[PDB]
């Protein structure tokens, strides 16, 4: 029901946001985590990434870097990879929705780049391999003085 | 040259023979016709189904025309005999299933051709019409067969032979009216005999009845082809 | 039930409560069972234990951290029938039975299934993987 | 991060700046310190990595973890981009990448499956193709693993010659492989016919 | 400017049988052909809406609420051609005498159609755009219906018209028309 909301893009976007902080807090169970990751991806692979935008910088902010609950990042990347492939990869775009953000393809590129460096650094690891290399792999497959006191006063008075 | 050779000693050496004939179609008139001619003849009077048409690229109907109407005309007397054998067990059923894997090279050749002489239905590209729906009948009267070709078409990773018939039967010519058509498909609806279609043609004419027969025959087999937690709690 | 545990293990729990409630009134504070808990090598987390609490003066009976570690006993007996569920194909070791072998299976689980249920039941969902007969009897 | 930070937020110390910059030149004070670029840097990633794995094969012959994890995750990555933008690699600096890895996976293959096989699908061409003859012609004379290997990889070479030859020496050793397959089952007829 | 859409009069609807009409295209470029539906607003462009059923003669496309790819572009001189099945519901191409196979093989490009209120041909012509168009008066002015259709039971439109077929044609001159009672974002109250 919620998918593609337009009307309160603003609003749903807020939302998602704060879902996500939600689900990377400190105070919580495993149960707990685990239905609000699940709560997240589904709202995440229903609602469209451009109403998503606001929590997708956040989440691509240091999806690399951030190790805590790092299936929820590698989950939300791949769900919005999958449903919205031609939406950022393809010049063109969905049909309905069309081309990306070119912000939006700049971090998407740049959290690309990070997350395999981090790949390449870190090593292997079962998990690792199983959470992260397939969330890499649909990145890569989306990839088509005196006088200096004066001027501060003179500044200043501006 | 070599073409001739192997057509000539058609196999042990099928083998060998084999990839100098594939070499010499990927590099690509009447020579081409009769190398595919030959290997044609050396794939019917013997995995090796598969090696024999790696790839079809015919190009000339004559050819196809002269030799692939007597391999029609074989591969559907081996059919009838298969279809006797099994008529009259587990051998039965795996030379059923070794015949239809065979087959399947000489049934897309036979597609091939059809598509290639489209353009002019001659009397020919008639009999090998007839011949395939005969054929296809045959096939699909038991239900042994189409399962032993299922069975092949999955070890080598029925239906496909309904449908590259179903071209050659509407390519096929038929009387305007088809009203002998129409009382022949209803007999074969009943699993009547001939009998009522001579009857309503008369109501060549032998041989427009046992056509309109056929043909009916042939419409009647496409169109059959055509048509709680507790428990899962105590089972854990 | 309280007696998902077996004799041991219900032994030890009873053990190691009456280690917690040395007093004999029975009751265990918090910090007690957690420690028994952790003695025992059932070390929960702060949140976990949290949770078992409310899900179970300021302190614990016996009969409640038994209660509580019910709980727990039946989630392993839940994942243990998941396993078995997932790995009733992997026993053949093929991997993927057949219709005949599901077929096969459900007679002789014999759990009041008829043809008709068998026939519902693989429809619900020819070889069965073991993944998807897993994903099946979870439902 | 600047990158990460809101276009807004970062925009307000920006537009500071720039009243800072402007508030400099009035006073006459003077102060002195992307698809294809992203596809170019992708490609000198992928130079490196496989530079780096050709090192790592070296001194696994004669850390490990790292190179292990780069080896399992850049490959299937590679072999999804190039599934993915296989037209776009046809249609520079990704040119001389895919050489590279092309040869640093014959080098590996001389010395996974499934990347070696998405890899497939000049001077290089025809020494790959000298040696796959050579290969060719030991196995033939020790039948009458290393031959094995050779095979196998020459089978996905054939078939990726196979590709390159469709889609568009090197003459002299495809002649000479041909005659050599000539005078030499079911497997040599298939890459005589493909190559 | 924008492609005149022509189309026969409502009076040729039908809404049951096998009809089959030949489109020659004399110089290239992008045709529409098929059949729409009876309410084809001239506005819109071809098969943009749900109410057309085209396929594109020079992108290779299919238009049917959206573009599909489907068969492939052909070159000046060939002719193409619509038969159409109403008992299977069933949408199929002919071209040069061929049938033109979808992405996954299928001979139909689309299926599952309600009949509504009928079908009834329709074609397009771009700028500078010129074809020939043949609706079956004349059994031997269809050259390659008797190659393709003729032993499926497939019939011209016109198989017994004494006279030819009405057509309507888009006028480009604008016309003033009365306030629809519905319009999607125009409203006028008389207070």
């Amino acid at each position: 029901l919620f998918a593609g909301t337009e009307h309160r893009a603003i609003m749903v976007d807020s939302m998602l946001h704060t879902v996500y902080r939600l689900s990377r807090g400190r105070s919580l169970t495993k149960a707990q985590r685990d239905v609000i990751e699940d709560c997240l991806m589904a709202l995440c692979r229903y609602i469209r990434p451009s109403m998503l935008q606001h929590l997708l910088r956040r989440l691509v902010f240091d999806v690399p870097i951030l190790n805590e609950f790092a299936k929820m990042p590698l989950k939300l990347l791949t769900n919005h990879y999958e449903r919205c492939w031609k939406y950022y990869c393809l010049p063109t775009g969905w049909a309905n929705f069309g081309v990306t953000s070119e912000e939006e393809l700049h971090l998407t590129r740049k959290l690309f780049w990070g997350i395999f460096d981090s790949l390449a650094h870190k090593k292997y690891d079962q998990e690792l391999y199983r959470m992260a290399m397939p969330c890499l792999c649909a990145i890569a497959g989306a990839l088509p003085p005196e006088k200096l006191d004066s001027f501060i006063n003179k500044f200043a008075e501006y | 040259r070599l073409m001739a050779d192997i057509g000539g000693l058609a196999p042990h050496v099928i083998e060998i023979t084999l990839p100098m004939l594939c070499s010499y179609l990927p590099r690509w008139s009447d020579h081409l016709n009769s190398l595919l001619g030959n290997i044609l003849r050396i794939i019917v009077n013997n995995r090796l189904a598969v090696f024999a048409q790696p790839i079809v690229s015919r190009a000339r109907p004559e050819l196809l025309h002269s030799h692939f109407i007597p391999t029609i005309g074989r591969l559907r007397k081996r059919a009838g005999k298969v279809v006797a054998e099994e008529e009259q067990r587990d051998e039965f059923s795996v030379l059923c299933r070794d015949l239809y894997a065979l087959y399947p090279l000489l049934i897309r050749y036979v597609d091939n051709n059809r598509a290639h002489w489209l353009t002019e239905p001659n009397a020919n590209a008639e009999e090998l019409f007839r011949m395939v729906g005969e054929i296809f009948i045959y096939w699909s009267k038991s239900h042994n067969f189409k399962r032993e070709e299922q069975n092949f078409v999955v070890q080598n990773e029925i239906v496909a032979t309904l449908k590259k018939m179903l071209p050659i039967g509407l390519n096929m010519c038929a009387p305007t009216d088809q009203d002998l058509i129409m009382l022949a498909k209803t007999r074969y609806a009943l699993k009547d005999t001939d009998e009522e279609v001579r009857e309503f043609l008369q109501n060549d004419p032998e041989k427009i009845v046992r056509r309109v027969q056929e043909v009916s025959a042939v419409l009647y087999h496409l169109e059959q082809t055509e048509h709680s937690k507790q428990r899962r709690r105590a089972v854990v | 039930m309280a007696d998902q545990l077996t004799e041991e293990q219900i032994a030890e729990f009873k053990e190691a409560f009456s280690l917690f409630d040395k007093d004999g009134d029975g009751t265990i504070t918090t910090k007690a069972l957690g420690t028994v808990m952790r003695s025992l090598g059932q070390n929960p987390t702060e949140a976990e234990l949290q949770d078992m609490i409310n899900e179970v003066n300021g302190t614990i009976d016996f009969p409640a951290f038994l209660t509580m570690m019910a709980r727990k006993m039946k989630d392993t007996d839940s994942e243990e029938e998941i396993r078995e569920a997932f790995r009733v194909f992997d026993k053949d070791g093929n991997g993927y039975i057949s219709a005949a072998a599901l077929r096969h299976v459900m007679t002789n689980l014999g759990e009041k299934l008829t043809d008709e249920e068998v026939d519902e039941m693989i429809r619900e969902a020819g070889q069965v993987n073991y993944e998807a007969f897993v994903q099946m009897m979870t439902a | 991060p600047y990158d990460t930070l809101t276009a807004k937020e970062k925009a307000r110390d920006r537009e500071k700046a720039q009243e800072l910059l402007k508030f400099l030149q009035m006073n006459g004070y003077a102060v002195t310190r992307i698809e294809k670029r992203f596809a170019f840097g992708f490609l000198q990633q992928l130079l490196r990595w496989m530079d780096i794995s050709q090192e790592f094969i070296a001194h696994l012959e004669a850390h490990e973890q790292e190179i292990k994890f780069f080896a399992k995750i850049l490959l299937p990555l590679i072999n999804q981009y190039f599934t993915n933008h296989c037209l776009y690699f046809l249609s520079n600096k990704e040119k001389e990448m895919i050489t590279s890895l092309f040869c640093k996976l014959a080098a590996l293959v001389r010395h996974v499956v499934n990347c070696l096989h998405i890899l497939a699908r000049k001077a290089g061409l025809r020494s790959f193709f000298e040696s796959a003859s050579e290969d060719i012609e030991k196995m033939v004379e020790n039948l009458r693993q290393n031959l094995t290997y050779t095979t196998v990889a020459l089978l996905p070479v054939l078939t990726t010659l196979f590709q390159h030859i469709a889609q568009h020496d090197v003459q002299v050793s495809c002649y000479r492989t041909l005659c050599s397959i000539y005078s030499l089952r079911p497997a040599l007829g298939e890459c005589l016919a493909r190559l | 400017d924008r492609v005149r859409i022509f189309r026969a009069e409502k009076s040729y609807t039908v809404q049951s049988g096998r009809w089959y009409f030949e489109f020659e295209a004399v110089t290239t470029g992008e045709m529409r052909v098929g059949w729409a539906r009876p309410e084809l607003r001239p506005d819109v462009e071809l098969g943009a809406d749900e109410l057309a059923y085209v396929f594109n003669g020079h992108r290779g496309q299919r238009w049917h609420l959206g573009s599909e790819p489907f068969g492939r572009p052909w070159q000046s001189g060939d002719v193409v051609g619509c038969m159409i099945d109403l008992t299977e519901n069933t949408i199929i191409f002919t071209l040069n005498g061929e049938v033109l196979m979808s992405d996954s093989g299928s001979e139909t490009a689309f299926r599952e159609i309600e009949i509504g209120d009928g079908f009834l041909p329709v074609c397009s012509l771009g700028p500078g755009q010129v074809g020939h168009l043949n609706l079956g008066q004349d059994v031997s002015s269809l050259r390659f219906f008797a190659i393709c259709g003729l032993q499926e039971g497939f019939e011209p439109f016109a198989i017994n018209m004494q006279r030819p077929v009405t057509t309507w044609f888009s006028k480009s001159l604008p016309q003033f028309e009365p306030v629809p009672p519905e319009h999607p974002h125009y409203e006028v109250a008389r207070m």
